[PDB]
């Protein structure tokens, strides 16, 4: 469990797209403006809650709390209907599945608290080509690095 | 601002300007560089040749189309003696074949 | 202000002194030859350490799958 909840905010902190303690209306200031689907991950300041998604929907930014019971993560069931609900070991896991099933929750793009590495960008687009690392034709260092972090977002 | 690659030859330059700044502001950058002289520059936006009186706006290099991570294009070609130099532009290499499993 | 990057294929790339220090290793080493970066590489980091300069709402860096195993490790290799 602890070491499971370590690999789930490591992989968290690794997104560029957390923002930490983030107040709720910190969160609707940032998103304002931005294009629908755009959104972050900030902790929730809500007892029941670890982490929230701030989202901008074509009505204004909104929120949705992230639940983390059983070592498991997912979406708010007093929000969504229980038992239409997934669960993860992984809260980017979480996510990605949602931006992917809508290419439900519309997510598009992240709102990233400063500019990703190239190292991690190059991360992503591989990650979109390929789950097969162990195929590449890279150092065994950098396919350790793309193990670290197999999302496409 | 607008985000640029003046390309001649085998050379890039990485440059940004205001959309509002002029071909010859460009052409004064570009010498600072290169150390040739306007008159001895021309500019251009594919194969369309660019006035020195025209804003990089009205050439068509506005900051929707010239992005820090997909700048423009602007090529360059220097005067040759008793002519210009036809616009050159060596392009970069290609990149290999996909992995398979990046099919 | 500027400073000469060359790719193995021999590309010359002039870009601000300032937006090439985003790589480490250029940091720590006016022109610098690199003899295992291709020019389809190069000019794809150039573009990064303008987009890197100008973003510290931060846009897509968008890579054509077909550059992006080379620009890891040079990316990895710049320190980038
Ligand atoms: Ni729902
Ligand atoms: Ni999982
Ligand atoms: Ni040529």
């Amino acid at each position: 469990q602890a070491a499971r909840l370590a690999k789930a905010l490591r992989e968290l902190g690794q997104t560029g797209w957390y923002w930490g303690s983030m107040t709720v209306n910190e969160a609707k200031e940032k998103l304002k403006e931005a294009p629908e689907g755009t959104f972050l991950i900030r902790d929730s300041s809500h007892s029941d809650y670890l982490l929230t998604i701030s989202v901008k929907t074509s009505a204004g930014p909104t929120n949705l709390r992230i639940e983390y019971q059983d070592g498991k993560f997912r979406l708010d069931s007093i929000i969504c209907v229980k038992s239409k609900l997934k669960q993860f070991d992984s809260v980017v896991h979480l996510i990605d599945y949602y931006v992917q099933m809508c290419k439900h929750l519309y997510l598009t793009k992240p709102l990233y608290t400063s500019a990703p590495s190239l190292q991690h960008l190059c991360r992503l687009t591989i990650n979109k080509c390929t789950g097969a690392i162990w195929g590449l034709p890279l150092p065994t260092r950098l396919k350790d690095y793309l193990e670290e972090y197999k999302f496409q977002v | 601002d607008v985000f640029l690659m003046i390309r001649r030859h085998k050379t890039t330059i990485f440059t940004d300007a205001k959309e509002s700044s002029t071909v010859f502001e460009l052409k004064r950058i570009v010498e600072g560089i290169l150390k040739r002289p306007p008159d001895e520059q021309r500019l251009y936006k594919d194969d369309q040749l660019l006035d020195d009186g025209k804003t990089l706006g009205e050439c068509g290099f506005t900051s929707q189309t010239a992005r820090p991570q997909a700048p423009a294009t602007v090529g360059l070609a220097f005067r040759a003696d008793d002519t210009f130099e036809a616009l050159c532009i060596e392009p970069f290499s290609s990149p290999p074949e996909l992995p398979d499993v990046m099919k | 202000m500027y400073v000469k990057l060359i790719s193995s294929d021999g590309h010359e790339f002039i870009v601000k002194r300032e937006h090439a220090l985003t790589s480490g290793t250029i940091k720590a080493m006016n022109e610098v030859n690199f003899r295992e970066i291709p020019s389809h590489v190069l000019s794809k980091v150039c573009m990064y350490f303008t987009y890197k300069v100008r973003y510290t709402e931060i846009p897509e860096f968008p890579i054509a799958p077909e550059i992006a195993l080379e620009l890891l490790m040079a990316a990895n290799f710049l320190d980038c």
